[PDB]
């Protein structure tokens, strides 16, 4: 039933683009105008917003793909329970990576007067904060879900041997570049950012 | 692997814990080197058996009593993993269980015709494979009274598909036929389920190892038919199943398959099955196979393929003890170290 | 009804006691009653009555009662295993057998004429003996039209087995329908003759080759002696030396060899072979059918005195006295079995007693559940009087 | 009326007293569809009543 909706919508997009734009007035379809006349505070407390969520969603996601492993591993073997607990620390500095990127960007955020409301600089920084929060929260969700998925591996080959852990925790290392260069990225696009003023 | 430790994250862990009890092959050198079935239980004792054999105490300690409660601790580790299972899961492991319900079934109604008491037919029974109508069997004897009766409410009653009853009743060359045939269409219907519903990295390492299923089956009736049975090729086509490596060109050279070289030179066209005809124990090369198809399974981790993987590892297992267990009480040590370890 | 199909008279037999009184019409006599008031009015009913034999002993009617179950049961298999054989073999009609004449008379009018029947059964044996004369006899019946149908059989695969010899397809395919001098060498110290089977397309393949195949062949020696629709068939004289030599080659070739060399007592013995057996199957099938007839006849009416002696001895068991009962079987009209099942249920079923009484009616034909299906041997549920439902 | 019907003809056969059961259920589920027949029929009556 979800392809039936979405080839209904494909259909009426299409249907409407094609009406528009036969009858001369295709450029009513106006996108430009749109981000144009949007308010920017919807961009910049949408881009916080998602960031601190879509930090915690992959950050939870991993916390429970690598925390029913280690406790369905540590029935035979319950010398992982504590040691293979930095599993769910790299997992979970991805939110806190949202979290201080979030309360940064809330820095920014402040009442623009009206006559200079839809200028340059304030919805620069709409547009800024927006991306800037999708591009911290997605990569901390992918990266949770990457390190949870090689946190998981490390618990069973844990329980497996001993000296397997230390072998594997170089892939959880190696999955938790990608939230730090999140967390740098989300920082150098809002960096020329200013306030709202 | 992304969405597997939702409802499988638990079951996964402990099945892998499972798997670090399989003896390695220096915990089979190490039983081979026993003088006594004490010695052996003491031996087993050190390992993740400990302590399964402390309420027999030496005197009635038979090499049939260590098969009894190896194999017993496997089935309730089975029915442990399978009570924490929901959903695909739980219907996953179920459909396991239905192909010992057919081997019960078959050995529920030949201790029927042979007029053997009900009480000492169902102790051979199998554990697994256990319906609430099982010790009713021993109630009719033609096949369509024990079907419209007893096995409707089953969930082997979609398998009577092809089963005709032509109104003779039971003798014990139709009864290995029926179970041929339940075999089949069960193979059929639970390659099925795994196409359907089992994921991705659980779906084409779970087809091998039933499609290997499916050609050992179709290898061991088209190789059993030629000693007790005389049977048309159209006959016995309804016996070898349709979902395995071996059947759309190699299953039909096995059908008209009326000597041994019929079926040897059928099986030199497959390519891993050749020379499993020619030279050793056939059967140690399918428990081989099997074994080598059920190591590289425990390989991809996100897989509920992972429970087959392991409890047919620990059946070999169980077996492989039975064997050096059965070596080390009557004495002979010719062929003790006939086991088969790849873990 | 529509759960069941019925074509062909169906008969309930009831014993009743002859000072019994139905309160389905309080004030009616039972055989009054089973003429006017009985489904419809459109009951026969017929006589069925038979007197009293000797019997042993109280102790001993309880011996009786439960022989008399089990012969009955013996001799109801044994008379349908008759008609399935007379109804397979389809040389007699299938339609009958239900009602089908018994010594050449309707079967609701044979039952009328039943009272007690003489072949070899008095009044005046005991009753224990004739329980058990009774299942001899059925039981010799059967087991000769097993023995003979058993024939039968082994007779039908023997003529398939000559016939494919006289003319089939040559994997074992033996030869006497060819019988010249001129395609056959015989009185030879050097020489010999091999068939060979040859595919239709590699026909001309074998004509060039043949004698260059092996060495020390008879050349001009290919004639085509038969040929069948898949395959054709050569003779070929050669040295016995080099016959090994031709299977060999041959087979390389995609020829099939058929190993058959000339001897006159294997041609005389294959002609025979195959005379015996269509001779032995024809014999063998007409006996079958008369034999099947007969035994038919003698069967039916041994079942029907268990039956009327049986429903006596259970009323004599349950009722007592009256030392006579009043036995009556009622044929009954096809689709108004369940009508008629119930109206002596409700009329009779009282006598028996109020614990015997219970409420299961109704009747499923398909195996979809096995209750309602009366049967005083199952726990189940019970008869509420001495009725049986014979269905033909 | 199709799962109904199909769940009740299929178990008729076997007991003949489902018969009046299967009809009474089938009577439940024939008066939904009268339901909508009324409420279609006294909405096309005022259809057009007081219309300008």
């Amino acid at each position: 039933f979800s392809h039936f909706l979405y080839y209904l919508v494909l259909i009426v997009v299409i249907v409407y683009g094609l009406y528009k734009l036969f009858t001369g007035h295709g450029s009513d379809i106006n996108f430009g105008k749109f981000l144009l006349r949007t308010s920017p505070y919807m961009w910049a407390n949408l881009g916080i917003a998602l960031c601190v969520g879509l930090s915690v969603v992959g950050a939870a996601w991993g916390i429970f793909i690598t925390g029913s492993s280690m406790i369905g591993a540590g029935v035979r073997a319950p010398r992982i329970t504590t040691k293979n607990l930095i599993s769910i620390i790299f997992c979970e500095v991805v939110a806190i990576y949202g979290l201080i990127i979030a309360i940064v960007f809330s820095s920014k955020l402040t009442v623009a007067t009206a006559e200079n409301m839809y200028s340059k600089s304030n919805l620069y920084t709409g547009y800024s904060l927006f991306w800037a929060g999708i591009t911290v929260g997605a990569s901390n969700l992918i990266c949770g879900i990457a390190v949870g998925i090689t946190g998981a591996t490390a618990a069973i080959s844990d329980a497996a041997d001993s000296a397997l852990f230390v072998k594997i925790l170089v892939i959880e290392i190696f999955g938790s570049i990608l939230g730090l260069l999140g967390l740098i990225v989300g920082l150098l696009m809002a960096g020329k950012a200013s306030e709202f003023q | 692997g992304v969405y597997f430790n939702i409802d499988n994250g638990f079951i996964e862990g402990v099945v892998r814990g499972y798997r670090n009890g399989l003896l390695s092959n220096n915990q089979y050198i190490n039983l081979t080197q026993c003088d006594t079935l004490e010695d052996l239980k003491l031996q087993l004792s050190s390992t993740d058996y400990g302590n399964f054999l402390s309420s027999v105490s030496s005197e009635s300690l038979t090499t049939s009593l260590i098969q009894e409660y190896a194999s017993s601790k496997l089935y309730h580790e089975f029915n442990y993993i399978r009570d924490q299972s929901s959903g695909s899961t739980r219907k996953f492991m179920d459909y396991i269980t239905y192909g010992y319900m057919i081997d019960n079934v078959a050995l529920m109604i030949t201790g029927t015709i042979h007029d053997r008491d009900k009480g000492e037919i169902l102790q051979r029974c199998h554990p697994l494979g256990w319906f609430d109508t099982l010790p009713t069997l021993s109630v009719a004897t033609d096949l369509e009274s024990l079907y419209e009766t007893v096995l409707v409410d089953t969930p082997l009653a979609p398998y009577f598909k092809n089963c005709f009853d032509t109104a003779e009743e039971l003798d014990d060359m139709n009864i290995e036929i029926i179970r041929n045939k339940l075999y089949k269409a069960y193979l059929e219907d639970f390659y099925n389920f795994v196409t359907e519903e089992i994921p991705e990295p659980a779906k084409e390492c779970m087809q091998t190892l039933l499609g290997f299923e499916a050609d050992r089956r179709s290898i061991n009736i088209a190789l059993n038919s030629l000693q007790s049975s005389d049977i048309d090729p159209d006959l016995k086509s309804d016996l070898l199943p349709n979902i395995g490596k071996l059947y759309p060109l190699a299953t039909f050279h096995l059908a008209q398959a009326q000597d041994f070289e019929g079926v040897r030179a059928a099986l030199a066209n497959v390519y891993e099955y050749r020379g499993f005809l020619e030279t050793g124990n056939l059967e140690d090369h399918f428990y081989q196979l099997e074994m080598e198809l059920c190591r590289d399974a425990f390989t991809q981790q996100f897989a509920i393929s992972t429970v087959w993987a392991w409890m047919k590892s620990k059946e070999q297992e169980v077996r492989n003890i039975t064997w050096i267990a059965e070596c080390i009480a009557q004495n002979q040590r010719e062929r003790i170290n006939n086991y088969i370890s790849v873990y | 009804m529509a759960t069941a199909l019925y074509t062909a008279n169906d008969f309930i037999l009831i014993s009743l006691p002859q000072n019994a009184q139905p309160v389905t019409a309080p004030g009616s006599k039972t055989d009054s009653w089973f003429n006017e008031t009985l489904i419809g009015g459109r009951a026969f009913v017929s006589d069925f009555k038979i007197p009293e034999f000797k019997i042993g002993s109280l102790d001993t009617l309880i011996v009786e009662s439960e022989e008399l179950s089990k012969v009955d049961n013996q001799i109801g298999a044994s008379i349908g295993k008759i008609i399935e054989i007379l109804q397979g073999l389809n040389e007699t009609s299938t339609n009958a057998y239900r009602t089908l004449p018994i010594n050449n008379m309707p079967v609701p009018e044979y039952l009328e004429n039943f009272q007690w029947q003489t072949r070899k059964f008095k009044l005046d044996k005991s009753i224990k003996d004739l329980i058990t004369l009774i299942s001899n006899e059925s039981s010799q019946l059967d087991a000769d039209v097993r023995a003979t149908y058993a024939n039968y059989n082994s007779a039908k695969t023997n003529l398939a087995a000559a016939e494919r010899k006289k003319t089939g397809d040559l994997s074992v395919r033996s030869l006497h329908d060819i019988v010249k001098p001129e395609d056959f060498v015989l009185n030879s110290e050097h020489l010999t003759t091999v068939l060979v089977a040859v595919p239709k397309s590699l026909k001309s393949d074998f004509e060039k080759s043949y004698e260059t195949l092996s060495k020390n062949v008879v050349p001009a020696s290919a004639s085509v002696i038969a040929e069948d629709a898949e395959y054709v068939l050569f003779n070929v004289h050669l040295f016995k030396k080099n016959v090994q030599e031709f299977t060999t080659a041959a087979r390389e070739k995609k020829f099939i060899p058929r190993e058959f060399n000339y001897s006159e007592e294997l041609i005389d013995q294959l002609k025979k072979e195959h005379d015996s057996a269509a001779s032995l199957e024809q014999s063998l099938r007409v006996q079958l059918v008369r034999l099947a007839k007969t035994a038919y006849v003698d069967v039916f009416i041994n079942w029907f005195h268990i039956k009327a002696l049986r429903v006596y001895v259970e009323s004599v068991l349950r009722y007592g006295l009256p030392p006579h009962f009043n036995i009556k079987i009622i044929a009954v009209p096809p689709k108004n079995l369940s009508k008629c099942k119930s109206e002596l249920i409700d009329a009779f079923g009282f006598l028996g007693g109020n614990a015997f009484m219970k409420d299961k009616k109704g009747k499923i034909n398909k195996q979809d559940t096995s209750l309602h299906q009366y049967a005083s041997l199952v726990d189940t549920e019970y008869e509420p009087f001495v009725m049986y439902i014979i269905n033909l | 009326i199709g799962i109904v019907g199909d769940a009740g003809v299929r178990g008729s056969s076997q007991q003949p007293r489902l018969f009046v059961g299967m009809i009474l259920i089938l009577i439940f589920a024939e008066v939904l569809g009268l339901y909508g027949l009324i409420v279609a029929l006294l909405l096309n009556s005022r259809a057009t009543q007081d219309v300008v």
